[PDB]
């Protein structure tokens, strides 16, 4: 009845598509913005650096 | 056949152990010869003292 | 269910597991289909280098060719296990499981359950066991009919080898089996009957020797070759030097102690040789006419061989465990292992002892015994595969004829057993049986599967298999009403029926019993299995 | 005495035996056809230890190669070194032990052992001086381990005294993928100790280290390993086939290297793994040259025995011993055996074999795997099915408690 | 980077979803391996053998799953096999359903995985109560009912056709091992196999069965009253413990050293002949010389016999394990041996030891199996372990629970009725316990080919009104009461099934995350 | 259409194992395989026969005109040709004379059998034909004998 | 007992074809697998729903709580999901809201 | 005999060709017979491009799915 020896299961998303649940991703997104924020932290002020 | 090793407790055996051999081998060989033999076919390696 | 669990695996279920067991069965059946019967084809097996070994036995084909399928390895163990204890019926088990699966698979496609089908095979098997009691015939062993044993021997030998080898090798088995029967009626095959290889003139020159033949002879030239009356002596003591449990140096001091000590070392051997000389002094009378021979199970030192050569005592060393368990049966003496307690009663008797040599090897022959309780079968051959072909033929022939003397019954063959079960299962009233429901086809499936074996004999001869059973069916229709109990056969020479009672075709009792029992168990277990898978750590 | 038979069993056994004969035949001189093209008496006058002079001088080695996998025997035979061994000697029977002590052993001892006892008998009857038997088995496999155990036992019965030397190859924890290796290696030693008289431990894991460190072959092939095993074997056998008196003949080896009976296991040591006697001194005793996984410095040497070759005097070696004893005292033990002939290829080598308490590490390991990783009664049904019970396993672990104890008792 | 982790952390709800799907997948492999019409399973191990069976335990031994949640489900079969020996597939198939029914709630109604555990212990406490009430006692000495009790498990196997012989085979074996509380153990039950022969002539015989023959040919192959004496030691001179090294000075010493080797074996043999035994069974090997004078008294020598086979001989013949031969007396000699005889089979020789049959130590025995092939022997041997396992529970516990799913269905009805009166937050997991207990009859109807919709509806209608012993006939697929059907199973197997299945769910439900590839 | 099913149920045996039945002219090929080395033997039969350089694995060379000696070194693949090797080896061990007669006669019996099998004669009758010819052949060799030695030393 | 016979219908349809029929367990495989994407539209439902960022292969980023728009860009290999994908698109091209309710 | 003409050729004759013809027909039968009648099952022809299509007719199932076996090509035609 079957076409061959075995039949591997289908991944729902495409192979290599990154996905994650829970509170870890939104913390990573916030930490990503804070990482960009730290570059512009000492630039603020009339006594900042280029 | 089982661990043939010399044993000499005193100097009296040290003096006689070297010539004892000559004498013994010589005796066996003379025995062989009084029979008038002039050639012996050996089966394995022959020692120098017997030669 | 298995792919998310195991990242790598293979799984067949509910249609492929059934097709695999049937396809592998039909595949393995086609291999051994042509070998079954007297006019079957030979089969050689050359493995790595090109070692050649020739035989028609299905066990040799199965236990030499590596097989990957999971179904066939169970057929290999089933065909091997049935033959390893019985010695006959190897391909018959493969044909039954090879045919009963395909004959039931057509009804699995129709939608019948495997459980109730195998229930029909089991209750049908019990009917065959009840039929064996009525189908067999009693035979009294007190008559000692040698013609009856000759016909049984030709049943298996005609299947393996041709008529030229069968006629010369048949009485070799009959003379060996004629001595098996005794007052105790205890059968002994492995210790009594043996096989030995010897490259000689041809396979046709195989002869029977009533005594025990040995594969060794006298090492020294001066030792006697032929001895008229040789009284044997069994001694399991080893006469070369014995090393001695941690004992170490002969610490010698002067040079003389050395000679003395070597002489000493021997004294242990001469202490045992003196007991043999003391034994020879008791039997010293008629020394030129009579003789003496010593057979040792372990090696003898070459220094001590000159002692036996001077007294004209024949020396034989490094005998087998089995030969020491056979000298008492041939020569009639008793065994001994030590040299302290000796007597003239334990010494055997032999009427003729001679040696013959070819090339580097030398054989010792013993024969002309007074009352030999055992014997040997020295088979001659040309090539190594010729010995292997005679090995399987003699191994399967001795076991088949030996089982007839175990019991008081014998089953006629040539399809009489299978054709008789066909009419019995197809004509028996079902109300007497306890099976009901969808067990109608299970009786017909197993009853019809037995018919394929006797026509497989016809498939090797080339005749039409369906047409040569027409007169066989017509004979049994009139035989029941004619009031004459006769059993038909299948003669492949002319393509017509025959009678195995007068032709001499016979078969053992436990072969067909164990074959259907082993085949029904394997075929039933393969039908109920509905899933195959492989998993494990490696 | 004059001769010694050489049984080789198992896929590892056959490979190592083929390499060993390839070495031996070229050592004292015989083309693979058996003809002797050698120069002269020295190489011929002790050729009767392992070859049967046939009429016409077609020497043929006295070896019994056996395996339950037709294939390994076949490969070796169809290869070169296929004229020497007599065709009748090979004993090979289907199916495969299946890498199980229990199954392979019982089932085919039931058959292959009978055929082997038959071959060991008549072919050997042919000599006048059996001295013992040399078996090369793999401790961890199926056929080799099981059959070895059975045969050792069977032979010992048919040849009481005859010495019994083995060269079992211990398993590699890392490179032995099969999981049921320790659980076989344990059942094999159970019976190796009760019967054997002298045995040598070779570990594939150790062989890999020496192959990749000194030889520097990028990937060891079983071939390399086999060549190194072959070299040590050749040195120990020269200790035997060259006229000599220092450890002359097998039994002597045993007496010299075995302090007490239940300690058979030796640590081979060989150099110049790819020269002056002082140079080879360091190479023999370097902790990295051992072919045993356990470190010998942490352990304790009991009886040392060094087998030199090539051009070396009495005093070169004696002075060396005097110098060495002085510095490794914490680790008087010495036994020298100079030979005259030289390694094929190299001028001078020096094989090293010392009993050492350090083996108890290689057994504490194996016992740890056997017990801990089979407290869970894993992979045991394979063995209970063959017929042997679990009481036997309890006996097996018990007897290693014993081995370890012994080594600990001889105060490491 | 950071520590060896964080490849792909399956966290949150999807981690538990994979475990319920993985736990359900284990039961789906052996879904068809339940009931009287169960299908067989041939598994291929990587070494080279083959395992033909339908028992869930033997199937799950050979399989290998690279998932940590499914391996905990794999170990439950060892809990059932090494506790009773029957109902291993029942344990695996029930738990799958319990984890599956509880899942809806975990996934959707958000009940935390601890509140489900508290609901299950009260269901476990009530499950033992109704299983205790539904079970009826039975007399242990009734051989007529004991044969029908033993063959309840055999009916789900291949040898139901030979059930008339297997119950007699198993009943005689269990009473032999049974000690007069009533503790028995299967380590002395010898599982020796003989390939070939018919099952009808196969029978149990009191005593042992060796694979070896006598050494010397003159040994008596037929003894009327054997007198067995067990030996542990080598009967041959042995090297000895300390560093020895005899040094020989005179020529009359080496022949003396070889002569005392003959006299020491004479001394140990002569003291064995003080009691004059007929059969001497040595553990280790034997010499060719000692055997020779063992012969000069009338003994019989054998090859090396492993320890196991001697501890059974010690209980059969009544002898003791003896190593020191100097302390050999007449009291420790085995006696009351029935018969000695050696049959010829092409595989190997076989020495038979029969008992006179006429408290003391428990007697051992060996069960003869005459199958068709090698796999048929291993198939039948596991049936005896499953059949003889049933005989232990009735002796340890005289209670007897109804079979055919009637016991588990009784748990389903009472938990369903009591779930209404259990108003609160525990009501939803408590009611879901009945949904899985009604599946173990559903699997029987699916294998029988009937429609489980109307059968289970007809079952619950008659279970409350008709009786507590109602069940499904697996062969015919109709509702037939267990009283008239005449098939019963022990109550101990029902306890281990409910306990092990619920206790497995409490472990796996607490799993939050899965992190693979940390270290060895 | 693009590819066959490549012999299904072939996993019963290993991939390296091959069967060779009588059909497909394979018995004719086995006769042709004998014909390869049989023609080598023709040039080596008699007083004008030519020797053969049979170098071997080692390099050890032997130049020869004997059928039994030359066939020892050649590694043969065909099993039916190895029957002639061991048949001539039996001739050399027992009598030590007439090995070329064994090779050239038994090869030609397979040559004329190529015509008989092609005509349609069953293999069972072919063995019965040569056996009945063999009994008459060995009988007449004793009849047409002339001369005798009658003296061990002359 | 090492290599299987390899399903002798392998002479039929090529290795790329995979059959996932029933009885084998297709329904159990499907209803479940799609529970992952069922939670996607469930979490994005309601006024307090969470929008989902979908980055296509070209790189055009879209962030939406609108389910439809989502499944248009998701390259889904599972065929049984795709029945739900374009069935939701029918609601988009026609009714225009509820894309998330129908899924 | 065919290998002497073309070494790269193959041939199954008189027992292997018959099993191929019957097994390919039974293999084609076992897959495609389920669509017969009103209670038949639906097939999803999912090609590499992701095109989904439901049908029960044997013509379009065999047209999209290329046939490797030579026997079933004759039945598809
Ligand atoms: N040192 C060494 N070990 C080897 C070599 N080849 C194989 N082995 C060892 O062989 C072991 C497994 O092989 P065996 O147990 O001999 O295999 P076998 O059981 O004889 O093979 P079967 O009888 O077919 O099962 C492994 O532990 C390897 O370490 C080699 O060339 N050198
Ligand atoms: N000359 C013959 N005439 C008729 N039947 C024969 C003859 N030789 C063998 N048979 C039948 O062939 C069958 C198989 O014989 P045998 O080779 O002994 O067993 P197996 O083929 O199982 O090894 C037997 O049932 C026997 O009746
Ligand atoms: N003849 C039968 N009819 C209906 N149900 C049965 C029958 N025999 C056994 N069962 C059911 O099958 C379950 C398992 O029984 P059994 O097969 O003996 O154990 P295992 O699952 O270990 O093989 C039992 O719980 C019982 O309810
Ligand atoms: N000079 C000769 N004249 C005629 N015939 C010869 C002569 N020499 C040999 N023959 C024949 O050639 C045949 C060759 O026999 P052959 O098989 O080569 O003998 P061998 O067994 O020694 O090789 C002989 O039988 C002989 O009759
Ligand atoms: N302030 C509010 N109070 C109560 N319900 C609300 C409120 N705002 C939105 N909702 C509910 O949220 C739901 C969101 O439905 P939605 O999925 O957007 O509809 P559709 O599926 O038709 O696009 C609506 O059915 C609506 O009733
Ligand atoms: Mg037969
Ligand atoms: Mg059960």
């Amino acid at each position: 009845m079957n076409f061959g020896s075995q039949t591997p299961t289908i991944v729902v998303l495409k192979e290599g598509t990154d996905a994650s649940q829970g509170k870890g991703q939104i913390i990573s997104n916030i930490n990503a913005c804070v990482a960009v924020q730290e570059a512009l932290k000492p630039t603020l002020g009339p006594l900042g650096s280029d | 056949e089982t661990k043939g090793t010399v044993l000499l407790h005193n100097a009296q055996e040290m003096l006689d152990f070297s010539k004892g051999e000559e004498k013994q081998i010589d005796a066996m060989m003379k025995e062989i010869a009084d029979m008038g033999v002039e050639c012996i076919v050996a089966g394995a390696g022959v020692g120098e003292l017997a030669l | 269910s298995l792919q998310l669990l195991n990242p790598k695996a293979e799984s067949l279920r509910r249609d492929a597991a059934l097709k695999v067991n049937v396809t592998s069965a039909e595949g393995l059946q086609s291999v051994l289909e042509t070998n079954l019967g007297p006019k079957g084809t030979l089969k050689m097996l050359v493995d790595g280098a090109g070692n050649i070994k020739l035989t028609k036995d299905g066990k040799v084909l199965l236990t030499e060719m590596q097989i990957q399928s999971p179904t066939a390895v169970l057929i290999a163990r089933a065909a091997a296990a049935q033959d390893e204890i019985t010695g006959d019926g190897t391909t018959t088990v493969v044909c039954l499981v090879g045919e009963l699966l395909r004959q039931a698979h057509r009804f699995i496609q129709e939608g019948v359950h495997p459980r109730i089908i195998t229930d029909g095979f089991e209750i049908a098997r019990k009917e065959s066991m009840k039929f064996l009691d009525e189908f067999k015939i009693s035979k009294t062993n007190l008559s000692n009919d040698r013609e009856f044993l000759l016909q049984v021997a030709r049943s298996s030998l005609l299947t393996k080898v041709d008529a030229d080898l069968t006629e010369v090798l048949t009485p070799i088995v009959t003379d060996a089996v004629l001595s098996v029967y005794d007052a105790q009626a205890d059968n002994l095959d492995l210790h009594m009957v043996e096989i030995m290889q010897m490259q000689h003139l041809s396979p046709k020159d195989t002869t029977f020797i009533k005594g025990l033949v040995l594969d060794h002879g006298g090492r020294h030239p001066d030792m006697p070759t032929r001895v008229k009356n040789a009284y044997v002596l069994i001694l399991n003591v080893s006469l070369e030097y014995e090393k001695t449990e941690v004992n170490s140096g002969f610490f010698y001091s002067s040079a003389d102690q050395r000679d003395k000590l070597a002489a000493s070392e021997r004294k242990f051997v001469d202490a045992k040789l003196k007991k043999i000389i003391d034994l020879k002094n008791e039997v010293c009378g008629m020394d030129p006419d009579k003789g003496f021979v010593i057979i040792n199970q372990k090696g003898i030192d070459p220094m001590s061989l000159d002692v036996f050569a001077k007294h004209n005592i024949l020396a034989l060393r490094r005998a087998k465990r089995r030969n020491m368990e056979r000298l008492q049966l041939v020569t009639g003496g008793e065994a001994q292992n030590s040299v302290e307690d000796l007597s003239p009663q334990i010494l055997g008797f032999s009427g003729l002892v001679y040696q013959e040599t070819i090339g580097e090897e030398k054989f010792t022959y013993v024969t002309e015994n007074t009352d030999p309780k055992s014997c040997t079968i020295l088979i001659k051959g040309s090539t190594h595969y010729a010995l292997a072909q005679t090995k399987d033929a003699v191994r399967d022939g001795l076991r088949a004829v030996a089982n007839v003397l175990k019991d008081k019954n014998i089953i006629p063959g040539a399809g009489a057993f299978y054709i008789a079960l066909s009419r019995y299962l197809r004509s028996a009233n079902m109300n007497k049986l306890g099976a009901k429901g969808k067990t109608k086809t299970g009786i017909e499936a197993f009853a019809e599967a037995l018919l394929v074996i006797p026509k497989t004999l016809v498939k090797n001869s080339g005749f039409d298999p369906l047409d040569v059973l027409a007169m066989v069916e017509d004979e049994l229709d009139d035989a029941q009403d004619s009031d004459e109990t006769r059993y038909v056969g299948v003669d492949l020479n002319i393509g017509d029926s025959c009678d195995p009672t007068i032709e001499g075709i016979w078969d053992s009792y436990r072969v067909l019993r164990n074959a259907i029992t082993g085949a029904t168990g394997i075929a039933s277990n393969l039908l109920l299995c509905d899933e195959l898978l492989r998993a494990g750590r490696s | 005495m004059r001769e010694i038979i050489h049984i080789s069993t198992g896929q590892c056994g056959n490979q190592i035996g083929a390499a060993f004969w390839e070495t031996i035949c070229g050592e004292h001189g015989l083309d693979f056809n058996g003809t002797y093209h050698g120069h002269d008496d020295i190489q011929k006058e002790r050729l009767n230890v392992y070859f049967n002079e046939a009429s016409s001088g077609k020497w043929v080695p006295r070896s019994i190669n056996v395996d339950l996998e037709p294939g390994t025997i076949d490969a070796v035979r169809n290869s070169a070194i296929g004229n020497l061994f007599r065709p009748d000697n090979y004993i090979f029977g289907q199916s495969s032990a299946g890498n199980v002590w229990a199954k392979g052993h019982y089932t085919e001892g039931a058959e292959l052992v009978d055929s082997v006892m038959d071959v060991i008998r008549r072919e050997a009857e042919g000599c006048d001086s059996l001295q013992g038997f040399q078996i090369t088995h793999s401790l961890g496999g199926g056929t080799g381990s099981g059959m070895g155990t059975l045969l050792i036992s069977k032979i010992r019965e048919e040849f009481p005294d005859r010495m019994m030397a083995t060269f079992s190859v211990l398993p590699s924890p890392k490179t032995s993928d099969t999981v049921v290796e320790p659980y076989n290696a344990t059942l094999s030693v159970h019976q190796l100790v009760e019967h054997s008289d002298e045995t040598f431990c070779i570990d594939n894991e150790a062989l890999y280290d020496i192959c990749q460190r000194t030889l520097k072959l990028n990937q060891p092939s079983y071939g390399d390993l086999n060549n190194l095993v072959s070299s040590v074997m050749s040195g120990v056998t020269t200790s035997l086939r060259y006229p000599g008196q220092l450890n002359s003949d097998l039994r002597k080896l045993a007496v010299n290297l075995v302090p007490f009976p239940r300690l058979h296991f030796f640590m081979v040591g060989y150099a110049p793994l790819t020269l002056t006697v002082p140079e080879l001194t360091q190479q023999m005793f370097d902790a990295k040259n051992m072919m045993a996984a356990a470190d010998p410095r942490n352990g304790r040497y009991l009886t040392v025995a060094a087998f030199f070759r090539g051009k070396v005097s009495v005093k070169e070696v004696e002075d060396e011993m005097h110098k060495v004893q002085s510095k490794n005292s914490d680790y008087n033990n010495v036994q020298t055996a100079v030979c005259s002939v030289a390694p094929q290829g190299l001028d001078m080598a020096a094989t090293f074999i010392a009993n050492s308490t350090s083996i108890q590490e290689l057994f504490k390991r194996v016992g740890d795997q056997f017990s801990a990783m089979f407290k869970r009664k894993a992979f045991l049904h394979w063995y209970t099915s063959e017929g042997m019970d679990e009481l036997e396993f309890s006996e097996a672990e018990s007897n290693m408690n014993d081995l370890v104890s012994e080594y600990q008792q001889y105060q490491e | 980077v950071f520590m060896n982790a964080s490849q792909e952390r399956t966290t949150g709800r999807q981690a538990q979803i994979s475990n319920i799907t993985a736990a359900k997948a284990v039961a789906d492999v052996i879904r068809t391996c339940l009931g009287p019409k169960a299908m067989l399973k041939m598994l291929l191990d990587p070494m080279g053998g083959l395992v033909l069976t339908n028992d869930g335990h033997a199937i799950l031994r050979e399989i290998d799953v690279a998932h940590p949640a499914a391996k905990s489900m794999l170990e439950l079969s060892r809990t059932q096999d090494e506790e009773v020996g029957d109902g291993t597939t029942t344990v695996i198939i029930l738990a799958g359903e319990i984890l599956a029914q509880c899942a809806p709630y975990l996934i959707e109604k958000n009940i935390h995985p601890v509140i489900i555990i508290q609901a299950l212990k009260k269901a476990l406490t009530d499950a033992l109560e109704v299983i205790k009430q539904v079970s009826k006692p039975v007399d242990v000495e009734n051989d007529a009912a004991m044969k029908k009790l033993i063959q309840a498990s055999i009916g789900t196997k291949y040898v139901i056709h030979w059930s008339e012989k297997m119950c007699e085979l198993a009943l005689d074996a269990v009473k032999t091992v049974r000690k007069d509380f009533e503790i028995d153990i299967k380590r002395y039950v010898r599982v020796e196999k003989i390939p070939g022969g018919d099952v009808l002539d196969s029978r149990v015989l009191k005593g042992v069965l060796l694979n070896k023959d006598v050494v010397h040919p003159k040994m008596s192959r037929h003894i009327e009253n054997p007198r067995v004496v067990l030996l542990d030691c080598p009967l041959e001179y042995k090297k000895g413990e300390s560093q020895t090294n005899i040094e020989i000075e005179k020529e009359e010493d080496w022949n003396r050293i070889l002569q005392i080797e003959e006299e020491q074996v004479q001394l140990m043999c002569e003291q064995i002949l003080a009691v004059r035994p007929t059969l001497v069974i040595t553990e280790k090997g034997v010499s060719d010389l000692a055997q020779h004078y063992l012969l000069k008294g009338g003994c019989s020598v054998l090859r090396r016999v492993k320890k196991s086979d001697n501890n059974r001989i010690a209980r059969v013949t009544g002898a003791t394990i003896v190593n020191r031969v100097e302390d050999l007396k007449e009291s420790d000699v085995g006696t009351n041996c029935g018969l000695f005889k050696v049959e010829m089979i092409g595989d190997e020789y076989f020495s038979f030891l029969d008992n006179c049959k006429e408290s003391g130590l428990q007697k051992a025995c060996t069960i003869m199996l005459r199958g068709g092939s090698k796999d048929i022997l291993n198939e039948i041997d596991r049936n005896l372990q499953d059949a003889m396992a049933v005989a232990r529970n009735v002796m340890l516990s005289p209670s007897l629970s109804p079979g055919g799913g009637a016991t588990e269905m009784a748990v389903s009805v009472k938990l369903a009725e009591k779930a209404k009166q259990l108003e609160g937050i525990q009501q939803w997991p408590y009611q879901a316990v009945a949904d899985a207990m009604e599946c173990i009859p559903r699997t029987l109807i699916q294998n029988a080919g009937g429609d489980p919709i109307r059968l289970l509806s007809q079952l619950r209608a008659k279970h409350a009104q008709g009786n507590f012993t109602t069940g499904i006939d697996g062969d015919k697929g109709k509702i037939v009461d267990m009283v008239s059907y005449g098939i019963w199973e022990p109550e101990v197997i029902k306890q281990q099934s409910v306990k092990t299945a619920i206790e497995s769910a409490c472990l796996l439900l607490r799993v939050d995350d899965i992190v693979s590839g940390v270290r060895k | 259409s693009l590819r066959l099913p490549q012999n299904p149920n072939a996993g019963l045996f290993k991939q390296g194992y091959n069967s060779y039945s009588n059909a497909d002219g394979q018995i004719i090929k086995s006769i042709a395989a004998i014909r390869e080395l049989h023609q080598m033997c023709l040039t080596s039969m008699g007083p004008c026969g030519r020797n053969k350089i049979i170098v071997n694995h080692l390099g050890k060379i032997i130049i020869t005109n004997d059928a039994a000696t030359m066939l020892r070194e050649l590694d043969i693949v065909h099993p039916a040709v190895k029957v002639l090797v061991m048949a001539t080896e039996q001739q050399k061990i027992d009598m030590g004379d007439g090995t070329n007669l064994v090779m050239i006669l038994a090869g030609e019996l397979l040559n004329v059998s190529e015509k008989l099998i092609s005509m349609g004669l069953s293999a069972v009758e072919i063995i019965q034909g040569y056996n009945m010819a063999r009994k008459f052949t060995l009988k007449e060799l004793d009849e047409m004998v002339v001369g005798e030695i009658t003296d061990k030393n002359d």
